């Protein structure tokens, strides 16, 4: 897998370049602004379970059939199997937001998914939309604007890691669906 | 590409687990030390020419037997292609420095070369006596920071100990 | 025990390697994040009987159900197991402050925990509850400064997390 | 494997004691002097290929009979694998100092060495010789007094890093032999 | 699914083998004792919905504190799903029954159920004391003759063992 | 795999409803010819050899292009397999007889034989051949109608199971040509 | 050794499970069935040398080329060994009846039978013969019950197949 | 593994004798007493989990040192293994219970047993207590003489299994300590 | 197909090694000993229909038993698939002298035929009468020379320890 | 894998015939020609290094964007993985010619060669280039005129040897490009 | 140790077969080619010291840059063992044409050289020209016969892919 | 493993000696009555399952009581057992005797052999008895003096070759008693 860091050097290994300049720039504001990244990381960690069932459950309630007879979500054995896929999701897309990359995400978990999703019978519409709630909760704990919790935290511009955050969960959304 | 980062999140990733505090904590380290390595790797970029030119002399002064017919560099091209060597290797250190881990070198310059110049009767010796003689020549503060410095001499020791 | 030496460590030992620079600059992240959570382990340290007598109460006084014939606090006995059980929690909270990684927290409290609490009727929100309202009870710069109050606000968040 | 922090973490659980005051000092050092630590290591590591290959080279020319024909490094294949011992020995001891705890070293490598130089033959007091060697020359590289090779540093004092350094040589010896 | 008929062919299918006496001697099992189970399940069909009132209503007659705000039954939605969910262990009861073994619970009722209810915070011990009082409820030969509420009490065993 | 019962709990579930009534009706019938079903079952395993070997000989005496060179019977090799792959098939069938159910038969034999056959060159018309040949044997022994074995046995219709044994063998060979 | 009882106590050992409904239903197929299998287990007990002696006269009958120089019957000790091998299949029958499984005919009679009579020229045929002539033999309700008779008619098919 | 039938079998083969008269008597009785079999080990199952954690919750009472750090059961991670070894001895006793021999016991449990928990650490004493605790409730649960449980069944003796049941259970005891 | 390049050849591959002096070495015993086994093989197909006519009259003499009804040649069509076989087996040890190694016989004609004799019915000995005789048929300097002699009876031995 | 005498017996078996006359012909001029084989062989195999780093150090100087940033030449391990190909196609011609058949060489190296390298990406023209060097050279050894090396050796007619060396390196060619 | 015996014997042992034609027909390889080979091996027996001394003045004459200060013969001692090592290489390559496998020279001389070559500094150039030259200096019938030579000369190339 | 020739070798290796001489004029012997060596172990080959089925046979007949029940020899599965290890032991012999070396019977057989029978009960003194026979036998076969069957063969002498196949069955014999 690469970071920001390796995809600068995969960029510049391409025209054998040596790294400097300008690409060492935007590189010296990753570092500069590292310390909000890994609150950004922190946050959607501390409240994993919490994105999780809210992001899957909230799936259910828009489409109750998934939980009729024959839905994709029916027998604990489903939602169990739906929940998990949630929380490996987020772990992904956090390892991403952690790594200034999503070279983790493309290869190690969104490699196939859609192909599984499909052989599985797998709705991936619905699956769309547990990410998209994901991405509305995980967005909002890391600017601290969620609704049922707040934290202490030295107040400053988080807008860049939490569009960076979303950008994440849409690629999860547009190579499922 | 082994860097902190990845080595972190491909640990967290075996175990299926979230990154955690020590993997935050980790990468805090990136945070202080990148500053010495990025400027490790600038000070690089910007002489590289100069920096390889005099590897490469170092290292056919003290073999000058590589001129002979049948050895390494025996022809204007063959010469080229070591000093061309010498250059791809300090832009792989220039890579490691950048990452902050050994990734870029492993993968792209180390891997399978003992068996290129086995192959190609490329003596280690020569790239020992050109990287050996980089790592000597470097003097601080005059050419980096005390800790650019020693950025600079661990990644020139890595690949010297990768043909030892 | 998961922390940033032991892991770093652990990569390099499954790949052959001696310790390199991406290593080293990990380590550094510990020399750097120590004195927030050494703080917080001290403060935790000197303060945990209140601590624990708190979260319990707040456990018991949120669930007085626990009270009741053939529930889980149903004997002093088991109301002084239940604080007992708390008071582990934060000394492994402590420790993994301590070693700078979950390690801890993860071998003695979490593994088989899940286990332990089916067999013998220990509803994991009793749990949760003396966990959340000690993190939320945490006030800063009044109990420890901001980063050690996000050291232990994070330890808790991790061991909420363990039990849902 | 445990690091300097949780050995002290496994002693205080002992008691079912909490880490503070005093334990705390201990390990409030080791990061005071974790810079030192880290070039310690970078040393070692740094000069594996010479610390390797000059122990065992040091070991024959003071012991012959081992590369006489029913020496123990008699043939290249057993030479090359106790050139390889040697430097797995120096990887782990180098793991050892760099987590401030012999831990490691002692799980992963001297667990069931000597067992093992026993059933192969492998001449135990020679190996010991071979560490001895590789202990003088890691711990004459962590003060920067080898005599062909000196590093620039910030000047101060790392006795008690060699000290601990010569502890894990020392170790690897009396278990071997 | 788990019952006689698969076991038997299972293992005889693992071992390359036709079926022989003991496949044959073992399907008579079900032969004798299908009167007493299809009962149980007949009875189950039957009255199923007084028998899920019944055991939610002992539920939350135990456990009121589950209508507490943030609790699983703090909405008139949420009680209804409990209903619901006792119905549906119920009617794998009715299958259970019907196929002779555990199968139909096992995949479709007790496969996932901890990391479910874990999840959303669903006490197993609701579930429990659902299941407990509909198996002390069970009154012979009221309900249905003795046999058959062997059946049906092993059965309701089974699946308060799995939340246990 | 499934049985009589579970195929029956598989179809009330996909309407979430409890089983009575009549569906109870068709599976206390099947209780109800249990022992019959069990003397079927105990007819077809007591003469596989003869099922089997009866077949493939059946299946080359009609096609001699199967044993001259090329054939897919030459060599004891390929008629060893041949054989093996009669027995097995019977050995399944046998299976889905006593479960009431082709389940079993579908899923862990039926499954990708065709195209195993494609693949190897294995002639799918000889195959659907040797496999209604078993079926007329095995139809026999149920009934007890075999001209070469006659058993004692209480005297009843079983016309129902041997129509279903031969829905069995039917489902193998249209699942193979 | 393979029985109802073994069968299916391994296959909820292989799953960790402890006995459940399925598992007791197969039992009852042991207590339904037994009385069968003991009677012609009982039968064939009190009259095995009858028996032996009649299978034995019967391959010997058929096969007389067997008594011929070379083969497996061409002395007294020879033939005295066939009637013993088919008096260990009979006890081996009595055996598996007794089990109400095929077990003890599988390990003590059938597995490496046909590497031994390979090695030792016996050919299959003359095993097949006695068994063939023992099993049409069988007279019901004369020397037993139908179902006695259908057990030990089982039992002998399934020796039959064995060797063919 | 053996079961009451093949262990009259097994014993019959060392005098190359058949089972018949005396012998069968023994098998016979067992056939007759299956039904009170079935309730005694669908008893010990229906209360499992109230077995196992009864007697290891017992087992701490008696012995609060197991619990204190450095003990045994001390940590979440050892009181779990220790619920499970219950677990798993009680599971096989109810095999060896169902089968009517301790066969299963004694090779897929009870061998090398011991060595194992002296290897562990884990003491041998108090894991006999627990398995005593457990004799004490299932051999109640058998004879539906248990205080805080009994269901209904038909009247009549049953303690023949109830000292066969607490026979399984001293054997794991005397074979640990 | 073994034979000694192919064997020598599989074992270089299995190492990823290039034929060595070993390799080459052993198969100059293939240039050695050819001339003796092409002779036999020549021989064999130049008078095989008389080889094998003698061969099946001398099992079919010594086991006139096969000519009865239900055993291995009891018609024509029977009789005549015997001799048929007879010839399939010497066409391959033809083949096995051809190659120098007992490849085509173990592929063609050893490989699963003992599960084919076995269910058709096949006594094995009687295939052994046929090759037994054929070998203690070989009058040697009659029908071929010393060595072609040893190379057409150690196939035929070959033969027989594979019925045995 | 079949060799140059199997060759003629899967022949001669599809037509149920044995070998003889004809056959028997071609299979003792191979013979009578088995020591010459050798000695190409022989030949192949002694220069190996020299045949194969200098037929891929030929691919490169023909194209030089092999080695350029993005060739698949480029990095040592791309280029060790090359030098490894052309080493495994030479050893698997040997083979070939040391059998005088080329079923080792289709089945274990050129067997789906040409797919794995459309997937990889490996330039197929430039491989077949790497293995037109190697042809030259080979052939040149086998008749001992390559400009660099002569060896002592009986003289005479190595034609045929030739051709089918040349032969096995076309088949590789043609399969991969 | 590889040699035609042993390599059949392996490949016979792994398809747990006894020794059938072709193994016996790989060594009548060795009867005819030991003559050849054993005529080097002892022409290399009674010559090894001046042929190594050859090799090493070879050596040391193309690559004088080896008696420098630091490198592989900068001493006498250190050149000693250079003819040292060529004499051992002789020596194994007597073993291997003795064995008429590579055998001795791969298990002895080949394996781990490369990381022992690597580690002590010694170019494996300098024991290529140390081969080279010793066969290139082979002269025919004068030192040997032509076969006898062919296998020396087949030895040393052996030797020298080895290092290349 | 080694053969005659290595043994030399590995001998010389002892010594740093060059092989040469004397030492070769024992392996040239070995060369010389080569063809005798290979009519020797074809010999043990071709009547490889009458040796074997004679000697567990001969061992049983004297023996009987390891056909009585709890014999050893006692079901058809403990005596397919003991003709196979006949047979694995006769192999390894034949091989030791086509190699010239012992090396391979050692290692790959008796290696261990007495351990395994002492664990499983198998009786060493039969087990001797057995190989005495199959020596008996061998040795009669390699001198074509076996009784039911005689070879043509160019007259001469293999005395030594008797003497070396009986060391090796000897070797087996006092390894196992």
């Amino acid at each position: 897998m690469l970071d920001a860091f390796s995809r600068v050097v995969v960029t510049s290994d391409a025209k054998a370049a040596y790294v400097g300049g300008s690409d060492l720039q935007s590189l010296k504001s990753f570092i500069n602004d590292g310390n909000k990244r890994l609150d950004a990381v922190n946050y959607i960690v501390s409240n994993a379970s919490c994105i999780v069932s809210d992001a899957v459950s909230g799936m259910i309630c828009e489409n109750p059939g998934l939980i009729a007879p024959g839905g994709n979500c029916y027998t604990n054995r489903r939602m169990a199997a739906c929940l998990r896929d949630g929380e490996i999701i987020l772990r992904y897309v956090s390892y991403a937001l952690l790594a200034g990359d999503s070279s983790v995400l493309d290869d190690r978990c969104l490699n196939g998914l859609k192909e599984t999703y499909i052989a599985l019978g797998v709705p991936t519409a619905s699956s769309s939309r547990a990410v998209s709630i994901m991405k509305a909760t995980a967005t909002a704990f890391i600017t601290n604007t969620a609704s049922g919790r707040k934290v202490e935290v030295a107040a400053g511009d988080c807008q860049a890691l939490q569009a960076e955050a979303a950008s994440y969960f849409d690629k999860v959304g547009s190579s499922i669906d | 590409m082994k860097s902190v980062i990845t080595t972190t999140i491909s640990a967290a990733d075996a175990a299926g687990r979230f990154p955690s505090s020590s993997d935050l904590e980790s990468i805090q380290g990136n945070i202080q030390r990148a500053a010495a390595r990025l400027e490790a790797a600038q000070k690089l970029s910007g002489n590289h020419e100069a920096v390889v030119k005099e590897a490469g002399d170092a290292c056919f002064a003290k073999y000058s037997y590589l001129k002979n017919a049948g050895e390494a560099g025996d022809s204007p091209e063959k010469i080229n292609k070591c000093y061309r060597d010498i250059d791809h290797y300090m832009r792989l250190i220039n890579y490691s420095l950048v990452v902050g881990g050994t990734g870029p070198v492993d993968e792209w310059g180390i891997a399978g070369s003992r068996e290129v110049y086995r192959a190609l009767n490329l003596p280690g010796s020569a790239y020992i006596a050109a990287f050996t003689f980089t790592r000597d020549r470097l003097c601080v503060p005059r050419d980096m920071s005390s800790q650019a410095g020693v950025e600079f001499t661990s990644a020139l020791d890595y690949v010297i100990n990768s043909l030892c």
